[PDB]
């Protein structure tokens, strides 16, 4: 999967922003959210989120679903589906990339 | 586009 955010911004640009966000938002987790390319679901135009580190994956599903519009929704992070009760702070620690961002893909199929 | 604070403090 290629991420529009990464096609638009090279590593220098992403890491510079990740450095700044981590300094100014210690309490929050930066997340880039994009649709798996072959999913029939609606594509998300607003893809950059700063979420409380104590928010859980399941709370994030609820908020993202609210922006995506009978269909199943699954998150993939580094090719695994996270547990809904995991906090976004823990998910970030385990899954963030070296630009200091967390990338979550979503699809209608497991 | 602009980063989006999601959910209140």
């Amino acid at each position: 999967m290629k991420w529009a955010y990464k096609e638009e911004n090279n590593f220098e640009k992403r890491r510079a922003e990740g450095d700044k966000i981590r300094r100014k938002y210690p309490d929050r987790i930066p997340v880039i959210v994009e649709k798996a390319p072959k999913s029939k679901l609606h594509d998300l135009d607003k893809k950059k989120y700063l979420v409380p580190s104590d928010l859980t994956v399941g709370q994030f599903y609820f908020l993202i679903r609210k922006r995506i519009q009978e269909d199943a929704l699954f998150f993939f992070v580094n090719n695994v589906i996270p547990q809904t009760m995991t906090t976004m702070g823990q998910l970030y620690q385990d899954h963030h990339e070296e630009d200091l961002f967390l990338y979550i893909a979503y699809s209608d199929e497991s | 586009s602009t980063w989006e604070i999601l959910a209140d403090d």
